[PDB]
């Protein structure tokens, strides 16, 4: 149950994102954290492999 | 700001300082950015009007050598 | 009287040749935003490829100079496409600023090669499925070969621009010398300029990817 | 004077020099069309090494056009 | 095309007969503009546009010039 | 912050209405185009602006600039357009598919 | 002294400093071609 | 040629070495390309219960 | 004098000869996209051999270009 609410906080977070014309590349990497580019498996400019570049 | 002023004592009043003209010119970078760049939906104008203003600068640093070749005499 | 479009320009005395170096980055904002306008799209798009065409072909130790050879390419491209503009002196068909940005590069990956690499580098001085007989200056012809290469690279470029501008100028003058004799002579010499034109607008895009290409190759082989 | 004839017709001769970075040209081209009418799916890598063998012609072409310039108008 | 003709005999017409007696009055209005000195209370915007509208009217000048040498650039001589 | 719709309305890509409109009210409609036509005449009359080879490339350039643009114009618009559209597309059919999941879970 | 060091060279070091290293010995060598250069004039 | 006026070259290289070297790449790494959003509808191991 | 002249001639002359190493480094690269097209998995060994080539066509048209520099700067 603690689980349960704990989604759904998720979910009412996820549910009041601001409209994507108005954020911010960081705000998108702590709305979608999957999206942060590694800094440390790539250091260096574009901090990602080229084919997916 | 000037288009509203009209006496000396705004140019008495306003910075000359490195920092100053620094950020005079930014201030004008930004506006004219903001203007007609950072606008989505925006047009071409943007960049030719710079384009422009460019060959107007190198037109005019470029016309001690065309003196030199005017077509008359007076 | 016909160089002077590559004359070091001033203006009121001072050497306004810094403003027009420093002036092509002020061609490309950058901005935070993910829904950027149609000029940030564009040249973001630009890039995105540019750097999938450049540094797919290397490992990691020479994907590390993606910024740099990203930049140089930018920075080349923009330079020559702002030197088609009339009267506008372009800082590529200098023999300095060329042989600055030849020199660099290419000394540093050679050194690079020579740091890590080091038997691999003094090694590939000689292609080795080579016969024995003549082996020795084989490999004369290959060091003199390799200090060849800042030279060409920098000249490579001088040239294709410089002579393309003088080029283009010369035919405006034949124009403007048939612009009183013979006017549909006139034409069809203004008919060829514009030709001419497009030309150069496709020699000042190649001669930047191929600067940038040919220095990512020196890199590839000496990472 | 002699000087400036010699160095005029020592221009000339350089120049000619050309001929051979327009024929590498054409023929870097012309290959290009036959290997892209061979494979027209490695269009990238083709035109790729297309652009790398031009570079090389047209470094030999400024090479000779350089010294062209070099004995006409600064030797 | 053809509201290009339009607007030259609508607005840039040599003066009507009728119309100089309200030229001069209206010259004698901005003399005397400047006996007085009220010239100094205009402040910078119709300042600057009467400059423009002396600018083109000088460029009509030259344009009249040159349409009195027959040529345009330079003497043809 | 959002993004304003349009950029400047400017006329002839070089000349943004807020000339006109600042010249109409003392000088009337044709009133920037006498002085541009003014000007121009003064400029090439009295030698400032010296017709030479460098006209004639710059007529050849700006003749392949604007057909450039007029031609292959609107398909680079609407090219940004739909990178932009699909971009936007994408990202919201990205929030619908993770409210899924915290659904399912 | 402050944003040269905020916005020019932070993000710069990581270039600066490991990977454009023989970029810079590059850079020397170039440096004394030209002085040879214009020296010999 | 004016290429060779050896007396204008510090003014043509020093300008450069900053565009390409400081401004320009201060210009690209200003430049970054996000990952794709990737929401994976499908992340729950939770378990079964004791039994 | 004579001889700065005929210096200049000959240095002209002999530059002309890197005519033929333009046309042969279009003719290896244009080859090169050819045996590419053909057969892209030895794409190694192509383009090892493939610097060979052009290895020696330099060293032909450096040699031109030397003895360019050798008779107009030296002797």
């Amino acid at each position: 149950k603690a689980r349960i609410v704990e989604y759904e906080k998720e979910m009412e977070k996820m549910k009041n994102l601001i409209p994507f014309d108005q954020m911010t590349i960081e705000d998108l990497n702590e709305a979608f954290p999957e999206t942060k580019l590694d800094k440390k498996k790539y250091p260096y400019w574009p901090h990602q492999p080229i084919e997916n570049l | 700001e000037v288009k509203l002023g009209e006496l000396p004592s705004w140019i008495l009043m306003r910075d000359f300082s490195p920092s100053g003209i620094f950020g005079a010119f930014q201030r004008g970078y930004y506006r004219y950015y903001n203007k007609y760049i950072n606008v989505k939906k925006g047009s071409i104008s943007g960049i030719t009007m710079v384009l422009a203003c460019y060959v107007l600068f190198s037109y005019s640093f470029s016309y001690k050598h065309l003196k030199h070749e005017r077509l008359r005499k007076y | 009287n016909l160089f002077a479009s590559f004359i070091a320009p001033t203006i009121l005395g001072l050497p306004a040749a810094v403003l027009i170096i420093l002036f092509p980055p002020l061609l490309i904002p950058t901005s935070k935003y993910l829904i950027n306008n149609r000029l940030i799209t564009t040249q973001q798009w630009l890039i995105k490829l540019t750097s999938k065409q450049m540094m797919t072909m290397h490992n990691t130790k020479g994907r590390t100079w993606s910024l740099m050879l990203v930049s140089l390419i930018i920075f080349i491209a923009t330079t020559n496409l702002l030197g088609l503009l009339p009267h506008s002196f372009t800082p590529t068909t200098q023999l300095s600023m060329n042989l600055a940005m030849a020199i660099p590069l290419w000394a540093g990956t050679v050194i690079m090669g020579f740091r890590s690499k080091i038997k691999n580098a003094l090694a590939h001085f000689l292609p080795q499925g080579t016969p024995t007989p003549l082996i020795p200056m084989l490999v004369i012809i290959e060091t003199i070969s390799l200090l060849i290469q800042p030279m060409a690279l920098a000249v490579r470029l001088t040239a294709n621009i410089t002579a393309g501008h003088l080029l283009m100028h010369l035919i405006g003058s034949a124009t403007l010398a048939m612009s009183t004799i013979n006017l549909p002579s006139t034409l069809i010499i203004f008919t060829i300029l514009i030709l001419l034109t497009i030309l150069e607008i496709a020699v000042a895009l190649i001669q930047a990817y191929v600067f940038t290409l040919l220095v990512s190759l020196y890199l590839h082989d000496n990472t | 004077d002699i000087d400036t004839a010699a160095k005029f017709i020592g221009a000339g001769a350089a120049t000619v020099g050309v001929a051979g970075s327009g024929a590498g040209i054409g023929t870097v081209f012309g290959s290009l069309i036959i290997g892209y009418a061979r494979n027209p799916s490695l269009k990238q890598q083709l035109f790729s090494y297309a652009i790398l063998g031009f570079a090389l012609s047209e470094a030999m072409g400024l090479f000779c056009l350089m010294v062209a310039f070099l004995i006409l108008f600064a030797m | 095309l053809a509201t290009f003709w339009y607007y030259a005999k609508v607005e840039l017409v040599p003066p009507t007969p009728a119309e100089i007696p309200r030229a001069i009055q209206s010259l004698k209005k901005i003399v005397n503009s400047a006996q007085t000195g009220s010239f100094k209370q205009l402040t910078v915007k119709e300042a600057v546009l009467n400059g423009l509208v002396a600018t083109e009217v000088l460029m009509w000048f030259y344009v009249g010039e040159i349409i009195g040498k027959r040529g345009i650039i330079g003497y043809d001589v | 912050p959002p993004l304003p719709e349009y950029g400047g309305k400017v006329r002839y890509g070089l000349i943004p209405e807020e000339f006109f409109q600042f010249l109409y009210p003392k000088t009337g409609v044709t009133g920037p185009y006498v002085l541009g036509t003014g000007l121009i005449l003064y400029a090439l009359s009295k030698e400032i602006y010296v017709i030479s080879a460098e006209t004639f490339t710059a007529l050849s350039v700006l003749g392949v600039m604007v057909y450039g643009i007029k031609k292959y114009g609107p398909f680079v618009a609407d090219f940004a357009d739909k990178l932009n559209e699909q971009k936007l597309a994408q990202l919201e059919e990205a929030k619908q598919a993770s409210i899924q999941h915290i659904q399912n879970a | 002294l402050q944003s040269i060091i905020k916005n020019i060279w932070i993000p710069m070091k990581p270039y600066y400093t490991k990977v454009y290293q023989e970029i810079w010995i590059g850079m020397g060598l170039m440096g004394f071609i030209v002085y040879k250069i214009r020296a010999a004039d | 040629m004016p290429q060779l006026n050896t007396t204008v070259w510090p003014t043509m290289i020093t300008p450069m070495l900053l565009t390409l070297f400081l401004i320009t790449q201060l210009k690209m790494l200003n430049t970054n390309y996000h990952l794709p959003p990737s929401p994976k509808p499908m992340k729950m191991k939770n378990y079964n219960k004791p039994w």
